[PDB]
């Protein structure tokens, strides 16, 4: 009997992702859900080329709230447009409850997995997804037989499966027990690399636009005075150095206030020059 | 005997070469993670926090904090902060999904 | 006539079959690590590890004793893990040609729940295990089966077996018919493919198989396809030293991670052993600079193929990648030391990697365990004092029933390595006469692939060269030549199995290790000489100073 | 001869000054990547 190896990894398509996490803070804080387009590429390989929501229901997250024929209307729509991919799965958003499947989640998971065996039900956290960290999580299932009969959900056939390791929230509630949280990886090339890059590319302009030079000054004396005051801790504290064999250090500040005064102060100057220079009348 | 030794020697002062240009290739990487680290921690103390009771220090690095929620939780300690300051029944701020005290 | 005999000794049957007798006669594996191991073992990762340490140890020695007795236990594998261990059954019965078609016909497919494709490929892969690199007679068998083959699994066994056995051949016929398999679009055969695209044209530089091999690691879309190219590139241009310059700025400039990968690979192939300083600079700066952690690790792990023939130098350079925040990069040190000071027992190395055995992330402990296993193979307490420390380290994570499973597999296949070959082969990228033992670094470099597919981790049973002195006479037998070590007998004997002079005699075969060879001379009340100065040791020649009647060494039977 | 001697002792007298400065930058390297580490 064939078992999906632990290595088989979810290729989240990089707008993928952005869908979701626009999807799952819009609703909150109620709980969204939609469906997951994409390709089994093999039975390692699950590759979510896109995704598109669903309009939210009364019963919340579960098998009834996926509507029939709006599922229908937009996944031909869809093919029309040049998006010829077969439902890979489903997504939904626990705002603030970590990611995990509850028994509705698990009874609409059976419900997708009827479709196809190979269909992941990853879940994003809309609020814990703070800047940094993305907190989103992909698992297929756990068939009741293999688990009673003793035999291990999952085959291990290198170390790509156990490079991450599950939390507790996720294992308490049924984690490893239920389902398997399958690995996440970004599909993410070179074109939306450097497309993404413009989000704070900030221009060819603020590289020669001269920062004010009454605030340069007011900023220059702030820090001069900071200066000052721990050069004095400095002293103090190396008049105690001498009393004192080896048994916030007024230098290590000192340190990282005389680093920005040395970049402000020299992109300034050299700024200036430039300015003076390029921005001639000639 | 001697022009071995002087292989040996040149030889030897090549991978000291080698070794010296890799460490200043690493030197400026990890500066760039180092910043990136820092971003990151300085991130971990943006708002909203959760205000909470310094009850007692446990370790150099872990506190137990009364969390203003009416819950009392074992905890982090941020590393930047001054420990000095951290005096018993201390307001604290804690961030709001780790309660770490941050 | 005498020309047919040179013709045989080159073709390299004499020497498998003497090194075959070697390995049964000092057949010294000790059973009883083996019997805790299997006690300690839990889940099937622990089981196939089990099973591959169990190949290591009896590898070439063709002692399926373990496996006959714990039949039972074994069935316990399922799908690869089978696979897997139908596999490491060749490895068991590495070097017996005469019989290898009949025996595997003892293992004969049966119908159950698992299609036995599973067995059929790990049956064909172990056929190309026991003739690796020495396939001329198992070409055509292997080929018709790969033609006639249908199902996948057998597929990608087959192509694994057609790769192995082929190795450096270059042959044609083989090559087009890996390359439908590979064109044939499918992962789990995708990845027999491309490593046995890089075994059969090993070191060839052919444009046509370099060219198409990227073509489609550009093309495809099956990750494991990729990985199976990557390693096959970096093997098409093994040895190639600077010719190779052009294809790895063409793999380091590639978008793909696992291209980039490729590319390191083939640094370390191409360059394996020269030092090239150009070559160390670009692994350090892509192993400190590049962005995918993968890449990070195998750059960082060629410098071992880099510097291998200058182990003193390369604790100095891997050290501070010890340290790393990133634990790819720890676990790629990890891998590098071992490689680089595989079977010297350098202290520096061992120094660096007993802090590294406790590091917080599981994998690089893994790591180390089995990079400490590979420097102190054959080592002894004298010869290097950690070696029963790490011992008990092992038997240790072993017995922890807490330590993770990432960490167990490695302790297990650290325990198989030490111990290998019952005490018998140790790992040698270098030759005896100063060589690149190509099989032992194709074997290592393959093995070290382990970490995306476990069945890969047989192939480091190429690395196994055995340490061993053979005398042999005018006819090319085996007198009953015994030979005088110079040093104590605990200075290189066989390990305490678990429950004085300053010489010693040792008959032929002769088990020396590598630095024994050192020590030990031939008496002069024996009637033979050597030939060559015994020092260089290996496959020697004894000539003979008197007439009296010899007395020829038993061959021992098979098993 | 005597050649062999002072560009022996001019590369060992080089080798000595590189491999100071390299152990200083190695201890550099090492109190930063603690830095990252912790
Ligand atoms: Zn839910």
């Amino acid at each position: 009997a064939p078992a999906v190896d632990t290595a088989e990894q979810v290729y989240i398509s990089s707008l993928a992702l952005l869908k979701m996490l626009k999807h799952g803070r819009a609703g909150v804080p109620m709980e969204v859900m939609g469906l997951m387009l994409g390709e089994f590429v093999d039975d390692y390989t699950v590759r979510v080329i896109d995704v598109f929501a669903m309009p939210q229901s009364g019963t919340g997250v579960s098998v009834e709230a996926v509507d029939p024929v709006f599922q229908a209307k937009m996944l031909d729509m869809l093919k029309q447009t040049g998006r010829p991919e077969m439902v890979v799965g489903w997504y939904h958003s626990h705002p603030g409850f970590g990611c995990w499947l509850s028994g509705v989640d698990i009874n609409t998971q059976q419900s997708f997995e009827a479709l196809s065996e190979r269909a992941v039900a990853v879940v994003v956290d809309p609020i814990q997804s703070v800047k940094g960290k993305v907190v989103i999580d992909a698992f297929r299932l756990i068939n009741a037989n293999m688990m009673v009969l003793g035999h291990e959900p999952r085959q291990t056939t290198s170390n790509l499966g156990h490079l991450n390791k599950p939390s507790i929230q996720a294992l308490i509630h049924g984690l490893n027990r239920h389902y398997y949280s399958i690995t996440i990886n970004y599909r993410k090339n070179e074109l939306e690399q450097k497309m993404l890059l413009n989000l704070h590319k900030k221009s060819w302009m603020e590289g020669l636009t001269l920062q004010d030079y009454s605030e340069h000054c007011k900023h220059n004396e702030s820090v001069v005075k900071e200066m000052l005051e721990l050069a004095k801790n400095y002293n103090k504290a190396v008049e105690e150095e001498d009393k004192m064999t080896p048994e916030q250090d007024p230098k290590r500040h000192l340190e990282e206030h005389v680093d920005v005064l040395m970049t402000s102060n020299i992109v300034q100057c050299l700024a200036a020059m430039l300015d003076t220079v390029v921005f001639k009348l000639i | 005997d001697l022009y071995s030794r002087y292989k040996k020697l040149q030889q030897e002062l090549e991978f000291l070469e080698v070794q010296e240009e890799y460490i200043k290739d690493e030197q400026k990487n990890l500066k760039k993670e180092f910043l990136h680290a820092q971003e990151e921690v300085k991130r971990i103390q943006s708002i909203p926090l959760v205000i909470g009771q310094f009850l007692e220090a446990v370790d150099q690095n872990t506190a137990i904090v009364g969390s203003t929620t009416g819950s009392n939780y074992y905890v982090r300690i941020l590393s930047t902060i001054d420990r000095e300051l951290l005096k018993p029944n201390a307001s604290v701020a804690l961030h709001k999904h780790s309660n770490a005290l941050v | 006539n005498q020309t047919l005999k040179m013709i045989k000794i080159l073709s390299g049957e004499m020497a498998i079959e003497l090194h075959l007798q070697f390995l049964i006669r000092n057949n010294n594996t000790d059973l009883m690590i083996l019997k805790n191991t299997k006690d300690a073992v839990r889940n099937s990762v622990c089981h196939t590890a089990t099973v591959i340490a169990n190949s290591f140890m009896h590898c070439g020695t063709t002692s399926d004793q373990f496996l006959r007795d714990n039949l039972e236990w074994l069935a316990r594998a399922t799908n690869w893990a089978k696979f897997t261990a139908t596999a490491s059954l060749g490895v068991i019965h590495k070097g017996h040609e005469k019989e290898a078609l009949q025996l595997m016909a003892t293992y004969l497919p049966k119908d159950t729940s698992p299609g036995s494709a599973y067995q059929e490929g790990g049956g064909l892969y172990a056929l190309g295990l026991i003739h690796a690199n020495h396939g001329g007679d198992i070409i055509d068998y292997l080929l018709n089966q790969l033609k006639n083959a249908s199902n996948d699994i057998v597929r990608h066994g087959g192509s694994l077996g057609l790769g192995l056995a082929a190795m450096g051949t270059a042959r044609q016929d083989v090559y087009d018919l890996l390359k439908t398999n590979l064109y044939q679009d499918d992962a789990v055969t995708g990845e027999a493919a491309g490593l046995a695209l890089g075994l059969v044209m090993l070191g060839s530089k052919n444009a046509q198989a370099i060219e198409d091999m990227v073509g489609y690691a550009q093309e495809t879309q099956h990750e494991k396809i990729l990985r199976g190219l990557a390693v096959g590139i970096a093997l098409v241009m093994y040895g190639r030293m600077e010719e190779a310059d052009a294809l790895i700025e063409s793999l380091c400039r590639d978008k793909d991670p696992i291209l980039r990968r490729s590319g390191m690979y083939t640094v370390a192939m191409a360059y394996c052993g020269s030092g090239n300083n150009k070559a160390i600079r670009r692994l350090l700066h892509v192993a400190v600079s590049d962005v995918n952690d993968d890449v990070r690790r195998a750059a960082v792990e060629s410098l071992g193929f880099i510097l291998f023939r200058t182990p003193e130098q390369c604790p100095s350079v891997v050290s501070l990648l010890s340290e790393s925040y990133n634990p790819h990069v720890r676990y790629g040190a990890a891998m590098a030391l071992g490689i680089c000071c595989a079977g010297t027992g350098n202290k520096e190395a061992i120094n660096l990697l007993e802090p590294m055995t406790n590091d917080p992330v599981n994998y690089v402990r893994q790591g180390a365990l089995i990079a400490s296993a590979l420097i102190m193979i054959q080592q002894t307490e004298i010869t290097c004092p950690k070696v029963n420390q790490f011992r008990q380290l092992y038997s240790k994570v072993i017995n922890d029933k807490h330590d993770d499973v990432m960490a167990k597999f490695g302790a297990i296949l650290a325990q198989g390595i030490l111990d290998a070959g019952g005490h018998n082969v140790t790992i040698s990228l270098q030759s005896r006469t100063g060589h690149t033992h190509m099989p032992s670094v194709v074997g290592v470099l393959v093995f070290t692939q382990f970490w995306f597919w476990f069945p890969l981790s047989h192939f480091l049973s190429l690395a196994y060269t055995p340490t061993c002195v053979i005398g042999l006479n005018k006819d090319l037998k085996m007198p009953k030549v015994q030979y005088k070590s110079n040093c104590k007998p605990s200075t290189f004997a066989y390990p305490a199995p678990l429950e004085e002079p300053n010489f010693q005699l040792l008959d032929n075969p002769a088990r020396v290790m590598p630095a024994q060879l050192k020590v030990l001379t031939m008496p002069e009340t024996c009637r033979y000489q050597p030939f060559k100065p015994l020092s260089i040791g290996g496959i020697i020649i004894l000539k003979d100073t008197s007439e009296d009647i010899e007395e020829l060494v038993e061959p021992v039977a098979a098993h | 001869r005597q050649y062999y001697l002072s560009k022996i002792e001019e590369l060992q007298l080089i080798v000595n000054d590189k491999s100071q400065n390299l152990r200083r930058l190695q201890a550099q390297r090492n109190e930063l990547n603690a830095k990252v580490r912790l």
